[PDB]
């Protein structure tokens, strides 16, 4: 689980 | 499936999502309930485990005293997932420390046991159909998954029945490839989740949609005009950094090299790594030397953040900025990185003056480096506004809060609870 | 979410 901003 | 949208074969990108009707800036393309989700440990007591609502006076689970809920309904609805951890948390005590990825994967396995059939989260893409990139994983990534499998066995043996080792490797790889992080309005980490239909969208560094969250429900809204036939693209990563940094992360985590317009042209690279106009211009070797240094202190700080004291962490930020400033301008993204980290430390220390000074230096470079409707920009305006209000700078607070609202109305929708909350903060101080 |  990594998808995202900052 | 999802009206106005279709799954298709995007050449060179596997499967993708394509628009069948036009969408204007701010339009909701679709929403997607979480297939599985977990609240991060540090946010327990502030948020309800089931629905993620932030409020004071949450009901505490009488057994483990480490999961909080809006009411008994939220508590009862969360029980099928919470029982994976409730008793183990007390029995293992201080030794209970599964990583968040393990916690999420455990809940995936539990969901599959209860609800084996296709869920409303999987209208266009099912969890079983997730990309794994198993054949591209190197030994270090495989050995880390095998470590996660050992943790899964160690902490969840009594509640879960495991598939064979091969299936667990694939599942963990699918999670690494398709899982999402949930953040609050200040981009603070709230938890991790699986959103199958949202996972279908491919990546662009100039995306035409942004994903936001209404509790545990993912929402997807246009930030550029989308025409019929055009592919729907979200961003997987922080877009602050130059092209080689973005593509280093995308290759490592998702096993592809991006070819969007930003990566192809590299038009923003030079502004992102801006160099001071000194009497004697710094040579290319010196620039590459400072970039290497910057990347090293960024890694050193990421490690130090686990054990060093707040004042020691500020020292690292201060010293690194001093050294970089001999070559880098303040708007340089490596300077902005350490400034943002320093701001984070100040916010945790409740040093509002310190955090405000860093925010004021960050916001204008953020506005030009990030895209037009960036959540990174909105949340920085929001942090500034809250700092201003807290320090009784009412006029500057109102200005900053309104700047945040103007962006969030597009990304979050005009009716989002976050926007209602922020308007109260304008008319409270 | 800052504690302010
Ligand atoms: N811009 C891009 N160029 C090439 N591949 C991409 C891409 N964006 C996403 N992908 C692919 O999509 C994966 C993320 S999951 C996105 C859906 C995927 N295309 C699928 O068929 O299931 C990445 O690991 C990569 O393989
Ligand atoms: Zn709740
Ligand atoms: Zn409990
Ligand atoms: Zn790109």
């Amino acid at each position: 689980t990594l998808k995202g901003g900052a | 499936g999802l009206g106005g949208l279709e799954r298709f074969c995007s050449p060179g990108k596997g499967r993708g999502l394509r628009a069948l009707q036009p969408f204007q800036v701010g339009d909701l393309l679709f929403s997607c309930p979480a297939y599985a989700y977990v609240l991060t440990v540090n946010e327990r007591g502030n948020h309800c485990e089931y629905c993620f609502t932030r409020k004071e006076g949450l009901s505490k689970c009488g057994r483990c005293k480490q999961a909080f809920y809006c009411n008994v309904e939220c508590q009862k609805e969360d029980w099928p997932m919470h029982k994976l951890e409730c008793s183990p948390m007390v029995v293992f005590g201080e030794n209970w420390n599964p990583s968040e990825t393990v916690r999420l994967t455990a809940r995936i396995l539990a969901k599959q046991k209860i609800h084996p059939e296709r869920t409303p989260s999987e209208k266009l893409l099912a969890v079983k159909e997730f990309e794994s990139h198993l054949d591209k994983l190197d030994n270090e990534k495989k050995d880390l998954i095998q470590s996660d499998i050992a943790a899964l066995h160690h902490f969840y043996s009594k509640h879960l029945e495991f598939p064979d080792n091969d299936s667990l490797v694939v599942l963990f790889a699918q999670v690494n490839c398709n899982g999402f992080t949930i953040e609050d309005e200040e981009l603070s980490h709230l938890g991790s989740a699986i959103f199958p239909d949202v996972a279908l969208m491919n990546h662009s560094c100039c995306p035409n949609v942004i994903v936001t969250y209404k509790g545990t429900l993912a929402e997807v809204r246009a930030v550029q005009e989308i025409k019929p036939g055009e592919e729907v693209f979200t961003s997987y990563i922080d877009l602050l950094y130059p092209t080689e940094d973005r593509n280093d992360r995308l290759r490592d985590s998702y096993f592809f090299t991006c070819e969007c317009q930003e990566c192809t042209t590299k038009d923003k690279d030079k502004a992102k790594v801006e160099i001071r106009k000194l009497s004697d211009p710094p040579k290319a070797e010196a620039i590459r030397d400072m970039v290497r240094y910057a990347r090293n202190v960024i890694e050193e700080f990421r490690r130090a953040k686990h054990y060093k004291s707040p004042s020691e962490l500020l020292e690292i930020c201060e010293l690194s900025q001093e050294k970089m400033s001999s070559v880098f301008e303040d708007s340089n993204v490596y300077m902005l990185h350490m400034m943002y980290q320093a701001m984070g430390v100040c916010l945790y220390m409740q040093d509002w003056e310190g955090a405000l000074q860093y925010g004021q230096k960050i916001i204008k470079p953020y506005s030009k480096h990030y895209p037009l409707y960036s959540l990174n920009v909105a949340s920085m305006w929001l942090k500034l506004g809250r700092l201003y209000m807290g320090l009784e700078h009412k006029a500057a607070g109102e200005k900053a809060l309104k700047k945040a609202i103007a962006i969030m109305e597009v990304a979050h929708g005009k009716d989002h609870p976050y926007i209602s909350e922020i308007k109260q903060e304008i008319e409270s101080h």
